[PDB]
RNA sequence: UCGCUCAAACAUUAAGUGGUGUUGUGCGACACUUA
RNA sequence: AUGUGGUUUAAUUCGAAGCAACGCGAAGAACCUUACCAGGCCUUGACAUGCUAGGGAACCCGGGUGAAAGCCUGGGGUGCCCCGCGAGGGGAGCCCUAGCACAGGUGCUGCAUGGCCGUCGUCAGCUCGUGCCGUGAGGUGUUGGGUUAAGUCCCGCAACGAGCGCAACCCCCGCCGUUAGUUGCCAGCGGUUCGGCCGGGCACUCUAACGGGACUGCCCGCGAAAGCGGGAGGAAGGAGGGGACGACGUCUGGUCAGCAUGGCCCUUACGGCCUGGGCGACACACGUGCUACAAUGCCCACUACAAAGCGAUGCCACCCGGCAACGGGGAGCUAAUCGCAAAAAGGUGGGCCCAGUUCGGAUUGGGGUCUGCAACCCGACCCCAUGAAGCCGGAAUCGCUAGUAAUCGCGGAUCAGC
């Protein structure tokens, strides 16, 4: 809108460990509407968080998320009539937003049969420092170096 | 524009219907039907007089055709033959009881079915088309209203591009339900073909 | 040991007439169960405005058919009388049954 | 004795009739953990004991009916509300400021027409 | 399959039962 | 053909799968609703005169 | 009187603001409901507006004027500063005390002495 | 899998013109206008 | 699947033509609906008023030719009023034949029109009265500063008020009570078939009806005013969400096939009837949609939670035949207490194993059921078999700001059935 900013939506945090990050993550899995679907297939991996390693699943999330959170981004913008693609700091919703989604999608790029086993891999891979939402995340970094040039307009 | 019929509009909160009455979901139309083709007849032979709400009751094998009329001294006669007949023409198509309950019209300038029939007559006779409507919503507001508007439509005259004359006066609210808004729409037969008509008088209010 | 159905339209023309059996039946006679409104059974009826084309702005009505029960007990000779008498009906088709 | 409160959302209504005791739950007959089974809202209900430090120590009974079966459960949340707050004044002004006594006016709007769901209007085209 | 004309929701759709649709 | 079509709607000589349903106030030959007998258009005519009881304008 | 029973809050605060700006600039016009024999005023030059008005009625026109002014547009001058309350109030009291010295029952001057500083 | 010419069909237009855009044939490795 | 362009045909009826036409008129194309064609027939008519003349009770059955319409004909029959016991005569109701006036027309013209509708757009606008300025067209007001969803309000202002608009009064869901108790309660007690089934009760759920409530009302901070931001109490704060409501007008918009209607045109046929065919045609193109191209999944067994609606020539519980659609026996129902009804998705368990697949059901062969004079054209629905295109799709493009989107079932209108 014009006027307004637009209040963020308050989620209710967690139901099971008491953070809203986890839920927001239970919301982007779930599929035309079922949030007890969403919810058992997350504690789903979370049980297999356990079993490949002794480690808990509420860390092991803070740390794939945090690795795959994008620092900054190339917009792009009209000056005269014409596009630049301008890089810049992300705001730390949309960091988060990303993170939460890209991680998702990179699930669904695994092999793995079940939703469970592949949103558990990828949990592993991204906590660690390499997988399909990662590299995703390093890529869109490159661009803003990349196009560094640009970065006179901050606007 | 659009602008909803404002009756159906009052038609809950203001006036009632102009036809009350309860049905099975068995004989509805039926019932409906013969109560049409009544009120038409009357419009027929009656408009003499002048009538405008036609009120109707019903519930079983009785029917108060309570009729409002300008002038009930045409409706009746002389002593009681014209109305005598027509409940005899009435129930004669019929078969429910006919029960016609005349009844006047305090002033006919401030009921609108009237106020309408009666310039869209000025009309058909050939007659100023401007003024006509003018006199008219000024005879509704020193008679004793609280708001006023006529609008005919058509060939003005008999003008090839058709025309609309817009005149009102006081407050026409139309948007608003405690008003109490007469409607008053009206035919109008001409040689070059046909007219419409409408007028409007605010009265009530809360 | 009596019942009577009060179907009818307006509510308002509904309650005026039920009411009425109320207090001349109670008034006159034994116990008797107040008004007792059912589910209003409602024809909802939609429909297009224009003549022609306009699958769209189209405007609909609703028949509120309403209800009300009233049960009368002992059957007292001064409410048969009271009812058959002092009655003020009109759009309202009352039916009773024991 | 009893702790009583009215739960509704959605049209679907639920008495809660609670009485100090263990922890057995009865809802339209069966057990809580019993009728709820897969549902992570579940223990949710539940929320309003968690506030007042009293889980295992209340037997609860509640009517509730109409509406879905999360409906119902988001009812029984209020519902235990109204109960453990009727007894207790205090307990009011910690289980408001938490977000408990609300009706929640979300709910589901008239499909308009000419539309398809309310709002979402058939797919714009000119060709 | 909402169009198999021979599954459960296939009859579910089409507002009918038939055999593989448990009917009286 | 208009004029001889609603007469006709109204005779049912032979088998019952031609007496269609047939507005009474203009005629129409479709958009007839039994319970009235009226077409969509003299229905909502009426409605807004008021000479169908019970007939409120729907609103929620 | 005994009909504010009725009227909600909306209109009766609107109602009272209604009087306090009908106070607030007629307060002074309403007592006379005719067309005044004539007009004083405190400087012909700024109320103009007001002087083509009575000029144009016919009203003779009256007025303290300082050299900031249009002296050929007034009938009867009065020439002297008004950009000060000293020689206003000097003005004003003698003239209006000619008003009631015609009419009836000589008083004192309005307290304006104490108001001046 | 890319580069290119040409003739349809479809898309951008309020519409046309032209162009632009994809798939189809044979080879080498937006700008202008609208009795 | 459906509409449309186009082409084809004896006809493939007509209309709407960017937005604002294209699942639109249609809320029900097999003959009907039906407005198009072919053929067989009628032609003062199927229908309104009225007139001259012969005969006749108004009324009912059959036969020959035929697709039917219709064409030719034969038979049974004899009411009421005015004059008489009978005959015989005239009139009203109603008909055939002949003749006159006249009917009828989905034949033109939506730039002849009424009415009704779309549209910009619920957008914030458009005007009148007097006064004032200008020779005048016209201006001022309605401009300006702050604010608001808003010409909302405030302050200022040669302007001062008012009117049509906005808001508000109208209903649903939002908190609770008042009124009524055949909706519901092992809640409290007795029988338990351990089923609110019986007794009992209405506080509570519900069914509808009336009323209170939220008003920037409170405090803090900015402010001249109007007002904004933050916190509490509250079911709910700054219109709480939604609907009804869509101005002066524009689009020479749409509609003469809803209807009314001026004028033009037809009047042994541009009117009327039937049968059959045709809006359903196919080398192609576009719009709107359903269902998929699958392992957050497909096939299958058990279990649970809706709202609203409809039901006498209709909804169908229980029992039997069969694979089943479906049929038959047969109880209840003027319908909060009988039926459609299992809501689905979902919860537990099984096969499946990345494959054009247990995905996908389109297409085609054969055998059945339902309604209806009649399912070749041209209906729906079972069952067995054939198991197609089809790996989330280019340029382009649509919806939607919260209980919304997405996704999953249910009901009605329309209606013989579809
Ligand atoms: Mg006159
Ligand atoms: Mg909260
Ligand atoms: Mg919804
Ligand atoms: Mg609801
Ligand atoms: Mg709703
Ligand atoms: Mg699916
Ligand atoms: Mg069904
Ligand atoms: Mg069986
Ligand atoms: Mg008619
Ligand atoms: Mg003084
Ligand atoms: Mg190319
Ligand atoms: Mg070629
Ligand atoms: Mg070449
Ligand atoms: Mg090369
Ligand atoms: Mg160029
Ligand atoms: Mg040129
Ligand atoms: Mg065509
Ligand atoms: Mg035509
Ligand atoms: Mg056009
Ligand atoms: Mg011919
Ligand atoms: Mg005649
Ligand atoms: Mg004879
Ligand atoms: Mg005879
Ligand atoms: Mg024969
Ligand atoms: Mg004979
Ligand atoms: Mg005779
Ligand atoms: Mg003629
Ligand atoms: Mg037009
Ligand atoms: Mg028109
Ligand atoms: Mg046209
Ligand atoms: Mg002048
Ligand atoms: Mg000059
Ligand atoms: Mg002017
Ligand atoms: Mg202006
Ligand atoms: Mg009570
Ligand atoms: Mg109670
Ligand atoms: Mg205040
Ligand atoms: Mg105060
Ligand atoms: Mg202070
Ligand atoms: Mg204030
Ligand atoms: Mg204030
Ligand atoms: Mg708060
Ligand atoms: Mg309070
Ligand atoms: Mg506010
Ligand atoms: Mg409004
Ligand atoms: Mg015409
Ligand atoms: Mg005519
Ligand atoms: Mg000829
Ligand atoms: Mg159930
Ligand atoms: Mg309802
Ligand atoms: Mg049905
Ligand atoms: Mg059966
Ligand atoms: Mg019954
Ligand atoms: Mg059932
Ligand atoms: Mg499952
Ligand atoms: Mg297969
Ligand atoms: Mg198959
Ligand atoms: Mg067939
Ligand atoms: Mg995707
Ligand atoms: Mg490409
Ligand atoms: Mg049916
Ligand atoms: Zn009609």
């Amino acid at each position: 809108a014009r006027r307004r900013r637009a209040e963020v939506r308050q989620l209710q945090p967690d139901l099971v460990y008491g953070d809203v990050l986890v839920t927001a993550f239970i919301n982007k899995i779930m599929r035309d509407g079922k949030k007890n679907l969403a919810a058992r297939i997350f504690y789903d991996a979370c049980k297999i968080i356990q079993e490949k390693t002794g480690q808990e699943p509420l860390k092991v999330f803070k740390q794939a998320v945090e690795n795959v959170k994008p620092r900054m981004e190339v917009r792009s913008r009209r000056v005269g009539g014409a596009n630049y693609q301008v890089p810049m700091e992300v705001s730390p919703r949309r960091q988060q937003s990303l993170a939460l989604r890209w991680l998702v999608q990179a699930a669904n790029q695994r092999p793995e049969r079940r939703a469970a086993v592949r949103i558990a891999h990828e949990l592993m891979d991204a906590a660690e420092g390499k997988g399909g939402a990662v590299k995703k995340k390093e890529d869109v970094e490159r661009m803003a170096e990349a196009n560094r040039a640009y970065a006179h307009y901050r606007w | 524009g659009n602008k909803i019929h404002p009756i159906g509009f009052r038609l809950g909160i203001t006036r009632d219907w102009e036809s009350r009455w309860y049905a099975g979901k068995k004989q509805y139309r039926h019932l409906l039907l013969e109560d049409q083709r009544i009120r038409g007849l009357l419009e027929k032979e009656l408009y003499s007089a002048g009538l405008a709400r036609v009120d109707i009751e019903r519930a079983a094998d009785n029917v108060a055709v309570t009729v409002h009329v300008a002038k009930p001294g045409v409706v009746i006669g002389r002593g009681g033959e014209r109305i005598r007949v027509l409940r005899e023409e009435l129930a004669k198509l019929t078969g429910k009881n006919v029960a016609l309950n005349v009844q006047e019209v305090q002033n006919p300038n401030l009921s609108a079915p009237l106020v309408a029939q009666r310039v869209a007559e000025q009309i058909e006779r050939r007659f100023a088309v401007r003024r006509a409507i003018k006199q008219a919503v000024q005879r509704v507001m020193e008679s004793g209203a609280k708001g006023a508007k006529v609008i005919v439509s058509g060939r003005i005259g008999g003008a090839e591009q058709a025309r609309t004359e817009w005149a009102a006066q006081g407050r026409v609210p139309l948007h608003t339900l405690r008003a109490n808004i007469d409607y008053g729409f009206a035919l109008a037969r001409t040689t070059y073909g046909v007219l419409g008509v409408k007028a409007y008088i605010f009265l009530g209010e809360v | 040991k009596i019942r009577i159905k009060l179907r009818g339209f307006d509510h308002k023309t509904l309650d005026a007439s039920a009411q009425k059996i109320v207090e001349a039946a109670r008034r006159s006679g034994a116990q008797v169960s107040g008004p007792i409104p059912l589910p209003t059974r409602v024809r909802r009826f939609t429909v297009i405005r224009g003549p022609f084309k306009h699958k769209d702005s189209r405007e609909h009505f609703e028949l509120r058919t309403h209800n009300r029960l009233v049960d009368i007990i002992n059957p007292n000779r001064k409410t048969i009388e009271q009812l058959m008498t002092l009655d003020l009906p009109t759009g309202v088709e009352i039916e009773i049954k024991t | 004795e009893q702790y009583y409160g009215t739960g509704r959302r959605k049209e679907a209504v639920a008495r809660v009739f609670l009485r100090p005791g263990n922890g057995k739950v009865t809802v339209n007959g069966q057990d809580f953990n019993e009728y709820f089974q897969g549902l992570v809202r579940a223990v949710a209900a539940l929320e309003p004991l968690r506030a007042v430090d009293a889980l295992g120590r209340f037997d609860a009974y509640i009517t509730v009916r109409g509406g879905g079966k999360s409906g119902q459960i988001d009812a029984i949340k209020l519902g235990i509300a109204r109960a453990l707050v009727q007894y207790n004044p205090d307990y009011r002004a910690k289980l408001k400021p938490l977000g408990f006594l609300t009706r929640d006016a979300r709910v589901v709007e008239r499909k308009k027409y000419g539309k398809h769901k309310a709002r979402r209007a058939p797919q714009y085209s000119k060709r | 399959g909402k169009g198999d004309r021979r599954t459960r929701r296939g009859k579910i759709w089409r507002g009918t039962y038939g055999k593989y649709r448990p009917r009286k | 053909a208009r004029k001889a079509l609603i007469e006709k709607a109204k005779r049912t000589p032979k088998f019952k799968v031609r007496a269609y349903t047939r507005c009474v106030r203009c005629g129409r030959a479709r958009s007839v609703y039994r319970f009235f007998g009226l077409c969509r258009i003299c229905l909502r005519e009426l409605a807004h005169k008021g000479q169908l009881p019970g007939v409120r304008k729907a609103s929620w | 009187s005994p009909e504010i029973e009725e009227r909600p809050k909306k209109e009766q605060v609107r109602l009272k603001h209604e009087l306090e700006r009908l106070q607030k600039y007629l307060s002074g016009f309403r007592l006379l409901k005719r067309l005044p024999d004539a007009i004083f005023v405190v400087d012909p030059t700024k109320e103009a507006i007001a002087v083509r008005e009575a000029r144009k009625l016919f009203i003779p026109v009256i007025a303290l004027a300082d050299t900031d002014s249009d002296p050929d547009l007034v009938d009867y001058i009065i020439p002297g500063n008004d950009d000060a309350i000293r020689s206003i109030q000097l003005i004003l009291s003698r003239a209006v005390d000619l008003i009631i010295q015609a009419r009836g029952g000589v008083v004192e001057p309005s307290p304006s002495y104490a108001l001046v500083q």
